[PDB]
RNA sequence: GGCGGGCCUGAGGCGGCGGGGGCGACGGGCGGAACUUAAGCAUAUCAGUACGCCCCGGAGGAGAAACCAACCGGGAUUCCCC
């Protein structure tokens, strides 16, 4: 989710904030960007069950 | 999965209503000094113990006794645990014959669980 | 080590699996090895070993056999088997 | 003429070339015996003696299928098929017969697909004492038994009426074929000048 | 065409080498799969044992 | 009492008689094609240990494999990267030339399914192997019970997958017991079983 | 040299029948990385992974000991807990 798109960072000195960007220059691959991957993705690998003796 | 296997296991039971799903296997001394005293379910009664009971190798498999020609009798005491085991099964077994008699077969107690634990 | 220490190891009688009716090459296997040896002949590595024996005695003959066959037990047997041909000519 | 310089297809050339390489090489003796077989008149006089026995014809095999096998419900016996002294063929059978010693004349063939198949039969013949002969073509030895090709044909007990002729045939082979003389041959490599 | 299909079927019927369109459709695997009976077929030496020691219904209390 | 004797004659391949017949045969296969159809199994006895029988539907094909240490292919013979992986002249093939010979005859003849391979002749420059192949479609093969299991789709192009003989040795199956625990189903499969991380929910 | 037959290795044509390509998983065989980690880097490590290639199945692979064990011993494989 979110990592599907392709973005190579535009990089400093081009006046763009430094964030991975698409061909036009749209925010991608960042929690603060629209459409980016939530930085810490939720997980199906959780301790769903809490055992009792 | 537990349910899947349970349902599948009971389907096996009705495909053969007379015979218990798991066959009788022999008690075998657990290996290594730590496990010498306890005995365990084993692959198969050896051909020697089976001939002590008096059954040919093929006949035993038909009756549900598994015969593994790999195991060697080894200890004489191993012959003792297994030959009596086979004995306690051959008495506790009722073999339906005469083609198929329907009413008698319908009242069959299938032994769910491993035989002669 | 690889054995536990029970001074009185042995509380159950033991039957020894043995021999399994220990067999032999039997008449045919040896006869055939004669039939082929008669027509095809001896291999070159063997010829060198036999020729070593008429002049040199053992030592270097075993050394050629270890290199050619790769194990001393096979070699000791080969040097000995080959020697039977050596004491005639 | 223009015939000598004709470029033949590769298969024809390779099969011709193998014969030339074979005649000019060392030719160890065990293979040399196969290269030179018994004389044609002698082959005729053993081949003529094979025709008098031999198994049934292919049409006779069909005749047995239609009557001997199909109508057996009307009858009952299974081996009314010929039971006459017969030449057998095939290396597995021949070797068991030669090792048994029951066989009298082994007629092995000079050409083979792998020479390894009947290389060790001549020695077997002199170890159990069986008289043996090498004759021309596995195919014209196959015809004797009616199969497509036979490596070897074994004369058997033989009919007594043919026994006087058989004894003359055996004696002629006994001079022409000798196992030990043949083992001291080591073949030949006749060169281009000799041709 | 429906009339045409049946008329051809009668002509090429109960015969080896039928025209492909008529042959049953199946899936590619079924067309090339072994017949069930041949799969059941066992070497005759292996078969004798099955009859000699056949299945017997038995029960243990 | 017959094929036994050929096996013995095949126990001495340095003897004069077994060298001469070897010269003739290896010379000829050098003046012949890489995958050539052979009507007769050149060695009749060995064929029956592998499984070949002379019923129709069985074909013997001879492959010629060149003998050499593998040379890795990279532009200008340099593997750009860390020093441990530099190497293009002495590598050794991980599939034996017998198995490669079996894969070879399978790519040029896909419909037939190869069984195992018997070595026929060899030289310094080129080795030769003959592989027995069985045609699944021919009727006799499907009906005969013993060879029927090959016709099952699961056993199609076994040679490439690794179900051949030198192939089972290539993965080390031919070595059973301790010392081979890590390759019992397959090495890539074994890696997953041990490395699998499973969290038991009710633990 | 010619001619005709048998065997054997081949050459075209015919008849029937197969074979090829596809699927973001699982599966089998190879060929095969580097970023990284070691606070540098060469052995290591990432990793017997990405990716490339060929092949099959509804599971495949594996499998009835040239096997573990050393015991008052087990007994094909496969999976799972430890």
């Amino acid at each position: 989710a979110g990592v599907q798109c392709t973005a190579h960072s535009w990089g400093p000195g081009r006046a763009v904030a430094r964030l991975p960007r698409k061909h036009g220059g749209i925010g991608a691959y960042a929690n603060f960007a629209r459409g980016g991957h939530m930085a810490h993705p939720t997980t199906v690998i959780r301790r769903w069950c809490r055992k009792v003796n | 999965r537990k349910i899947r296997r349970r349902q599948t296991r009971l389907q096996k039971a009705k495909a053969i209503f007379p015979c218990p799903l798991q066959k009788l296997r022999p008690s075998v001394t657990r290996c290594s000094q730590k496990f010498n005293l306890t005995q365990r379910i084993g692959r198969g009664f050896t051909l020697r113990e089976l001939q002590g009971v008096g059954l040919s190798a093929g006949k035993a498999r038909q009756i549900g006794i598994a015969v593994d020609p790999r195991r060697k009798n080894k200890s004489e005491e191993s012959v003792a645990r297994n030959v009596a085991r086979l004995k306690e099964y051959l008495s506790k077994v009722t073999i339906f014959s005469k083609q198929a008699k329907p009413e008698e077969i319908q009242q069959a107690i299938q032994h769910q669980g491993v035989v002669m634990p | 080590p690889g054995k536990v220490f029970n001074l009185k190891k042995g509380g159950a009688v033991v039957r020894i699996v043995r021999k399994k009716e220990e067999r032999k090459t039997k008449p045919h296997q040896e006869f055939v090895k004669s039939i082929i040896q008669e027509c095809t002949g001896m291999a070159p590595y063997e010829m060198h070993i036999i020729e070593l024996l008429r002049m040199n005695k053992d030592r270097h003959a075993l050394r050629y056999a270890k290199k050619r066959l790769g194990n001393i037990k096979r070699a000791k047997a080969k040097r000995d088997q080959l020697s039977v041909y050596a004491r005639n000519i | 003429d223009l015939t000598p310089f004709v470029r033949w297809p590769r298969q024809v050339r390779i099969q011709r070339q193998k014969a030339v390489l074979q005649r000019r090489l060392k030719v160890p003796p065990t293979v040399n015996q196969f290269m030179n077989p018994i004389s044609r008149n002698l082959t005729n006089e053993i081949f003529n003696l094979a025709r008098k026995y031999s198994p049934e014809s292919k049409e006779e095999h069909k005749a047995r299928l239609l009557q001997i096998a199909d109508a057996k419900a009307n009858g009952k016996p299974l081996p009314e098929k010929s039971d006459k002294l017969v030449i057998a063929s095939g290396i597995r059978r021949i070797t068991s017969l030669v090792e048994s010693k029951r066989a009298k004349l082994v007629l092995i063939a000079n050409d083979v697909d792998p020479l390894e198949l009947v290389l060790w039969l001549p020695t077997l013949c002199h170890k159990m004492g069986v008289p043996y002969a090498i004759v021309r073509t596995k195919g014209d030895l196959g015809k004797l038994v009616h199969l497509k090709k036979t490596t070897s044909v074994c004369f058997t007990d033989v009919n007594p009426e043919d026994k006087p002729t058989f004894d003359k045939i055996l004696a002629a082979v006994a001079h022409e074929v000798d196992y030990a003389k043949a083992m001291k041959t080591y073949g030949g490599g006749v060169r281009r000048e000799d041709e | 065409n429906q009339k045409a299909r049946d008329e051809a079927r009668a002509a090429f019927e109960g015969a080896e080498h039928i025209p492909k369109t008529f042959r049953p459709r199946l899936t590619h695997a079924m067309r090339c799969q072994l017949t069930e009976k041949q799969k059941r077929l066992l070497p005759s030496k292996l078969m004798k044992r099955k009859l000699q020691f056949p299945k017997l219904k038995y029960a243990v209390k | 009492g017959a094929y036994k004797y050929v096996q013995e004659l095949w126990r001495k391949k340095q003897s004069e008689a077994l060298h001469y017949l070897f010269r003739l045969r290896t010379w000829e296969y050098r003046q012949l094609n890489a995958i050539k159809r052979c009507s007769h199994p050149t060695r009749p006895e060995k064929a029956r240990r592998l499984g070949y029988k002379a019923k129709r539907g069985y074909v013997v094909y001879r492959v010629r494999v060149r003998r050499g240490g593998r040379k890795r292919q990279c532009v200008h013979g340099i593997s750009y990267g860390k020093p441990r992986n530099i190497g293009i002249v002495g590598l050794k093939p991980s599939r034996s030339l017998r198995a490669l010979a079996e894969q070879k005859v399978g790519r040029r003849l896909p419909s037939l399914r190869v069984l195992n391979s018997y070595w026929v002749a060899q030289d310094g420059s080129y080795k030769w192997y003959e592989v027995i192949l069985i045609d699944p479609f021919h009727p006799w093969i499907r009906n005969d019970p013993k060879i029927n299991w090959i016709c099952n789709p699961v056993m199609k192009r076994r040679e490439c997958r690794g179900l051949t003989s030198a192939g089972r040795k290539a993965r080390g199956l031919h070595n059973k017991g301790i010392g081979a625990m890590k390759l019992r189903p397959s090495k890539r499969a074994a890696w997953k079983r041990n490395h699998t991380r499973s969290l038991r929910r009710y633990r």
